[PDB]
């Protein structure tokens, strides 16, 4: 059973400044973090009858400086994990239709929404060290983060995205977006801010009053209510043609396309493992994976090849069990 | 209608034009202090949110002195070359020209003037800024005014912000 193996958190990362003058990109991987709870992920069709371990991945790609990324970093992961608490504690005791998608949904949204009021110091927080909540900005009004996340499991990989970062899988030989980027050129999303009296201007691109070139983000309290910090969720079942998942800001995507890096992920991976004895049972899962580094840092590499003049940070996750060469 | 048809068959491109406004900003501190600020031309990150760096070749503080600034990201430019214009310590006026850099504001030069204004019993000051620019391609008169309006408000929401709190410091 699948909601019964152990998964083993194989990744790796690599975030730069690269060619700009300062870097507001940030990121956190966490290992064996979350225990999701069964029945936010077992289908309908599957049969009924605690937990599984959840991997969390997330990629934050700061704008008007780097406070609101690195708040992201630090505590977006354990603000979802209070939620996912709280959720499951309605569930053992409640239980309406709610399918899973709407499940995760709510979850997340909550989440978003949290350190958004805490980053704008309307929401009480902790600080590390201190026993005292303070209702205070952790940074100004112009300063504000995507934030693409990912809890990988077993059974499922649910991504939470806000802006126009991104995820995406690589499923048999087809690269599968988990997230559609928020702009300012989407219907609904237009219609949406003009609706609410702002302005989508073209301006090299749609942005939003001339100015952001993303509809939603964390942070950015100066274009509230235009843009706004609630995420879109997916929630997709895994599968045995599943490669790799790769999550990633702009300074990736802007000079390659989704099809072309996850071709070139797998390559390298697969390459690492011809050439390299698979790494000590024991140690694996507890740092980052040699395979996915090499992968990471070879699209990173590549990009900068290509002319990208901005952060890059990019997590390579890979989904295979195991990679061995029958022959003979 | 009216927009509509306008649109498809009454959209001409000119080979150029230019828009200005003006907006205002009431600071919560003495024009000396909000002034020793402003006066910075070579110090603009002072309160300027979105310059993450600014280099003054030569004379720093002077007419014709000239600012290369770098900007954070997501903006739709990422430098921009400016000219100090005008310097009037007599009168707390600084103007300024932007010369270079990629963003698509042509001929933009700009003026911020301080007034002392009292408010509620607390002496501070009125902060006015005004700029002219070429209407880039493809844009409208209240497009690009939208556009620098937004900047120009975000300057000043900053300007107050950093020197309320530097008041505040200065009392204790
Ligand atoms: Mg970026």
């Amino acid at each position: 059973s699948v909601y019964e193996l152990d998964c083993i958190p194989l990744w790796g990362t690599v975030s730069i400044q690269g060619n700009r003058s300062e870097m507001e990109d940030a990121f956190a991987v966490s290992p064996h973090f979350l225990k999701l709870p069964i029945k936010m992920l077992m289908g309908d069709h599957e049969g009924m009858s605690t937990h599984l371990t959840g991997h969390f991945f997330g990629v934050y790609d700061g704008h008007g400086g780097h406070k609101v990324a690195d708040y992201c970093r630090d505590r977006l992961h354990f603000a979802l994990a209070e939620e996912i608490e709280r959720i499951k504690d309605e569930l053992s005791k409640r239980n309406t239709g709610e399918g899973r998608q709407v499940q995760w949904d709510k979850v997340f949204t909550s989440c978003f929404l949290t350190v958004d009021g805490e980053i704008e110091g309307k929401i009480g927080r902790a600080v590390v060290g201190s026993s005292d909540k303070v209702l205070e900005a952790v940074a100004s009004e112009t300063v504000g983060s995507t934030a693409v996340v990912a809890l990988v499991c077993s059974s499922h990989i649910v991504v939470s995205n806000c802006g126009d970062s991104r995820a995406v899988l690589f499923r048999g030989k087809e690269a599968m977006p988990l997230s559609v980027d928020h702009k300012p050129d989407r219907e609904d999303e237009y219609a949406r801010i003009e609706n609410a009296g702002g302005k989508v201007i073209q301006w090299q691109g749609a942005r939003v009053f001339g100015v952001l070139a993303m509809s939603r983000s964390i942070g950015d309290r100066y274009l509230k209510p235009y843009v706004i910090p609630e995420p879109e969720v997916t929630f997709m079942p895994r599968s045995r043609e599943d490669e790799c998942l790769i999550l990633a800001s702009d300074g990736l995507w802007d000079v390659m396309n989704n099809q072309e890096v996850c071709e070139i992920a797998r390559r390298r991976i697969l390459m690492w493992h011809k050439k390299n004895g698979a790494p000590p049972l024991a140690e694996r899962g507890k740092g980052i994976d040699p395979a996915c580094q090499a992968a990471a840092d070879y699209l990173s590499m590549l990009a900068l090849q290509k002319g990208s003049k901005d952060n890059i940070s990019i997590i390579v996750i890979d989904l295979k069990a195991q990679r061995k060469f029958k022959t003979r | 209608v009216e927009s509509e048809y306008i649109k498809k068959h009454h959209r001409h491109e000119l080979v150029e034009s230019q828009c200005s406004s003006t907006l205002v900003k009431h600071i919560k501190a003495p024009l000396h202090l909000v002034w020793s600020i402003v006066r910075r031309f070579d110090e603009p990150q002072k309160y300027k949110p979105f310059i993450s760096r600014c280099v003054v070749q030569g004379k720093k503080l002077e007419v014709g002195s000239v600012r290369e600034v770098d900007l954070k990201s997501g903006l739709p430019a990422t430098k921009s070359t400016e000219v100090l214009e005008i310097l009037d310590d007599n009168e707390h006026i600084l103007g300024i020209r932007i010369v270079g850099g990629d963003h698509r504001l042509k001929n933009y030069s700009s003026t911020i003037s301080l007034h002392s204004e009292t408010i509620d019993g607390k002496t501070g000051t009125l902060a006015i800024e005004s700029f002219v620019v070429d209407v880039p391609e493809g844009n409208t008169k209240e497009e690009t005014c939208f556009f620098v309006e937004a900047l120009i408000q975000s300057n000043l929401n900053s300007l107050a912000d950093v020197t309320e709190r530097l008041q505040a410091e200065s009392m204790e």
